DNA sequence: GTCGCGCGCCTTAAACC
DNA sequence: GTTTAAGGCGCGCG
């Protein structure tokens, strides 16, 4: 995946397409390689 | 990860290099209903851990 | 079906230019999306309907 | 609305076991899940129902 | 502001017992 | 006459 990598580099709302971004986020959480601790905003990091 | 993913991951691994099976087959050989089997397979898929050849029915092997 | 031709005439009605989403196709016709997609996907079986994938998928002839 | 109250009526009235799936509520009432689920997840945030988990979720 | 959503899924017909 | 179907479906989304 091209656009997944990009997000990883950084390390939660980011200024490139933000709809397409959340898909790729929850993917890598479900998918792994990211943590999702709840609350608003949803917080994100590498595990 | 999960017990069920464990079992499924066992069976597919043991079939061979590039050997693929169906939710139906799995369902029978593991004694779990197809619905559960599919639930997990599609998960493992979204998890990068497996590969779906699409068709009727889809074929499942390791990526 | 009553809805099938209606779904058709709406796609058909708005040129060959482009497809639309089931969502709006619903909202304009006042019919729920469930009924809409049922039919779209039903029709795409047959050759007339033509599905262009995505999220959300786009529907043209 | 009309639907909230009926659904709202259904749970306690038919409190056999505890709770039922959006699906069942639909089939009884002859109404698609969209309207039903809207109303259930609505009635949750504010307090009058509990989502006991599963697939589909169960509401009491 | 949480939103990831793609969803059609049987008011089921084709298909394997 | 059960089981399949992409059938996995959880969906509520404004």
């Amino acid at each position: 995946s091209h656009m997944e990598q990009r997000i990883l580099k950084f390390l939660g709302k980011l200024g490139t397409p933000k709809k397409e971004i959340n898909r790729v986020l929850y993917s890598l959480a479900k998918k792994g390689k990211l943590q999702k601790e709840a609350g608003t905003p949803p917080l994100w990091k590498i595990a | 990860g999960s017990h069920m993913e464990q079992r499924i991951l066992k069976f597919l691994e043991e079939l061979g290099e590039g050997k693929a099976t169906t939710a139906h087959d799995l369902s029978g050989k593991l004694g779990t209903p197809k619905k559960e089997i599919n639930r997990v397979l599609y998960s493992l898929a979204k998890k990068g851990k497996l590969q779906k050849e699409a068709g009727t029915p889809p074929l499942w092997k390791i990526a």
